[PDB]
DNA sequence: GCATCCGTGAGTCGAGGGAAGCACAATTTAACACTTTTGTCAAG
DNA sequence: CTTGACAAAAGTGTTAAATTGTGCTATACTGGGAGCCGTCACGGATGC
């Protein structure tokens, strides 16, 4: 209803206001310490859902090497834009180079430079350059014919990976138990393993790669932005009429007719909230009242046909989204699945 | 497109790059190592496979998501006082959990190719692909990377199966089960290959014989009365959008002010009627009628009223209904009353 | 000033117009006796 | 007004039969599909 009454109060634009409704676009509700291109993100800031990622996530990029070809960089060597990965692809970020799937395993046995091919369905168990004891498990596959091991002692190098990641993370190397495990938030001076020995540089979402015995952080911040009307609701909850309203008044002086004129649009929306003593938050719907059957009526026809309302129709899909969106929440679906279906259960009630 | 869902859809779903086969096996090894990584927690600790993997999957989704989590922090403190080599499963247990995650968001792509195929059964196109979304979710949970099949090969039958499944659940306003849509399906198709060979509408007889045993004309009729679909009171009538379905449908529940006042008639010549009789006779029939508190009262029910015996009363309200005959006779004051 | 998005457009009547299957566990329903409760009969 | 026997109706299991609800299927499959102009003309309100 333009003016919108959620957007006057809140000072978002329409497009602004749709954005965010139906799950365009983040708004920051806590900031979290989070900088965004080298500027600091501020409170009721639009975050696009790359620029989200970038922050909440951090960078990484995958670049896959063509067959045969052999990476010119090691495993876990720091890199930076532009720098050749592989004899055909150059990265475009700086940070950590992980081989994804080294296709061939060449252990140096003393006594022999002896290789083995990798498949699909076989997966290298011990980091490079490991001296690997005669009988220790190098390649592990589902068939333990197919199973790699070595003969006597020597160095594994991994060779002719399948593609390299570049992510801009942390590696701190460790040798005892680690204090954090995949998924946790650290910010700096966090304790990562052997008694508070490593700790935390940066913030960032901690990986603890087992077989290189490494705890990743990847830089990334911890924050709050949120799309739908469960953010709209935060903001509208946290509004001060009172604080608003004095605002308003003292921008009501300013010089310009068109400062002014605006200022009184919004403190007369301002003013129907304090005088009424209706909440703002209650423009968003946490419980949608159902009509009395009699009024939106099933009833059967003299020939026995059915005839019923719209709004059984409409109250059904309502249900059915609401429902389903219930277990999907239960279930842990990823966050695509979920805002599809909050979009669509925003949709189901408009 | 922010004005079509759909498209924004897409959009969000081709964020994802497609995995490789070998992405693809060790994303469903890491899923597998976790569930039984998770079997083992439970073994040492003793707690629940249910809340062990709830916790795990509640660190991974992070806090952008809403057992309260004092709890969930408890459990989670608990697990991360194990000895370094129960400590293993729990790092093995949050790389599986991450793992299942991205695998089910890498195929994303494949609900939508199959639930494009089911359009126009009851169910809108981003409705078929969230029913879709939670078979793939299922796939992900029982599939098996050792037998070496790929993961849309065994994907696509779940997929497949919700769509389907809410297909039979949600497509009609008065639901019917499982089993009778999958009958009202086949005696549809049915009924068409009939009607292309006989060059005409197959009689309920052809239908029943080409069902099979068990199938007569007369169930074949109840059959399709049973998949009648309601119709909807706002359906115009007219090249006018001025009149509907509803404007030609009668109220006939609440009484018309005819009845009502028939009915209050009818009480009001009976209460004189009843006047004639006597004290307790009166009291008694309209007691044994229901005329007092609403409901009958039974012989006995009544006696413990008037502290008489049950066959007493049946003889005051045997004698005191044969008088209300003979006053009726000699007025026929109440004979119009009973239609 | 222009550019964009929204809501508004007489009344009464009238007929006419109403594309998978199967195996199995669970749950609901219908039949079958068998057991109190109710209306009756004859008496006293 | 009060019993005493009487057969039927209403009520209480008990159990087999319909009925309904739920899970599963392993070659590989991975981003929709309809539409589209006598687009209705005017004035108000808002965002610039």
């Amino acid at each position: 209803d333009v003016p919108s009454k959620i957007g006057t109060l809140l000072d978002l634009s329409a497009t602004e206001l749709e954005q965010v409704l139906y799950f365009s676009k983040y708004i920051v509700l806590d900031p979290k310490g989070a900088i965004l291109n080298g500027v600091p993100v501020e409170k009721r800031q639009l975050l696009t859902d790359e620029e989200y990622r970038e922050l909440r996530y951090g960078k990484q990029e995958t670049y896959p090497l063509p067959p045969g070809v052999d990476a010119l960089v090691k495993d876990g060597e720091e890199v930076v834009k532009g720098q050749e990965l592989a004899p055909g692809v150059v990265s475009r970020l700086d940070g950590v180079a992980l081989y994804r799937f080294p296709r061939r395993v060449r252990v140096e046995y003393v006594k022999e430079p002896k290789d083995y091919r990798v498949q699909p369905h076989m997966n290298v168990v011990v980091p490079e350059g490991a001296r690997v004891e005669a009988g220790d498990k190098i390649v592990a596959a589902i068939d333990p014919e197919e199973e790699v091991i070595a003969e006597a002692e020597g160095v594994v190098h991994l060779h002719e990976p399948a593609s390299i990641l570049v992510v801009k993370a942390r590696v701190y190397p460790f040798e005892d138990d680690v204090e954090v495990s995949t998924g946790d938030r650290v910010a700096p001076g966090d304790v990562l393993a052997d008694g508070g020995k490593v700790k935390s540089d940066v913030y960032g979402r901690v990986e603890v790669d087992l077989v290189r015995n490494v705890v990743r952080v990847v830089e990334s911040y911890d924050i709050d932005a949120r799309m739908g009307a469960e953010a709209i609701q935060q903001l509208l909850k946290e509004l001060d009429l009172e604080a608003l309203e004095k605002e308003l008044l003292e921008e009501m002086k300013h010089p310009s007719r068109a400062r002014r004129a605006k200022a009184r649009k919004r403190l007369e929306v301002v003013r129907a909230f304090l005088d009424s003593g209706n909440r703002p938050e209650w423009m968003i719907l946490e419980a949608v009242p159902v009509l009395p059957p009699d009024l939106r009526p099933m009833v059967q026809v003299d020939g026995g046909r059915f005839a019923t309302s719209d709004l059984n129709d409409l109250y059904r899909r309502l249900i059915n989204r609401n429902n389903r969106l219930k277990k999907l929440l239960a279930q842990g679906a990823p966050e695509i699945i979920i805002r599809n279906e909050k979009r669509m259960l925003q949709e189901a009630v408009d | 497109s922010t004005s079509d869902p759909v498209r924004q859809y897409l959009h969000e779903i081709g964020q994802v790059p497609l995995l490789t086969l070998e992405e693809e096996v060790e994303l469903a090894r890491k899923v597998e190592e976790g569930m039984e990584a998770i079997k083992k927690l439970s073994e040492i600790t003793g707690l629940d496979p249910d809340l062990i993997r709830e916790v795990v999957r509640a660190k991974i989704l992070g806090s952008a998501r809403v057992l309260d989590p004092k709890t969930v922090e408890e459990i989670d403190q608990k697990l991360k006082s194990l000895p370094k080599e129960h400590k293993r499963y729990l790092h093995i247990a949050r790389e599986g959990e991450a793992a299942r995650q991205h695998l089910i968001e890498a195929n994303l792509r494949l609900v939508v190719s199959i639930a494009k195929k089911y359009t126009g059964r009851g169910l809108s196109f981003l409705d078929l692909i969230q029913e879709g979304n939670q078979g793939l979710i299922r796939a992900v949970e029982k599939f098996e990377y050792k037998r070496r099949f790929k993961f849309s090969t065994y994907a696509t039958w779940w997929i497949r199966q919700a769509i389907n499944r809410a297909i039979a659940d949600q497509a009609r306003t008065i639901r019917i089960p499982v089993h009778m849509v999958e009958t009202i399906n086949k005696l549809s198709r049915t009924a068409r290959q009939l009607q292309q060979e006989l060059g005409r509408e197959p009689t309920y007889e052809e239908i029943a014989e080409a069902m099979g045993p068990g199938w007569d004309a007369k169930r074949v009729e109840e059959t399709l009365k049973i998949a009648q679909e309601p119709v909807s009171l706002e359906t115009p009538i007219g090249d006018e959008k001025d009149s509907f379905y509803g404007d030609f449908i009668p109220d006939e529940h609440l009484p018309s002010p005819v009845d009502a006042a028939t009915q209050s008639l009818l009480s009001e010549e009976l209460e004189k009627a009843l006047s004639k009789l006597s004290e307790r006779e009166a009291m008694v029939l309209k007691l044994r009628k229901g005329l007092i508190d609403g409901r009958e009262h039974t012989l006995e029910e009544v006696g413990a009223f008037f502290g008489v015996t049950r066959e007493r009363i049946r003889q005051i309200e045997n004698k005191a209904l044969r008088k209300l005959k003979y006053h009726e006779s000699r007025t026929r004051k109440l004979r119009d009353f009973l239609d």
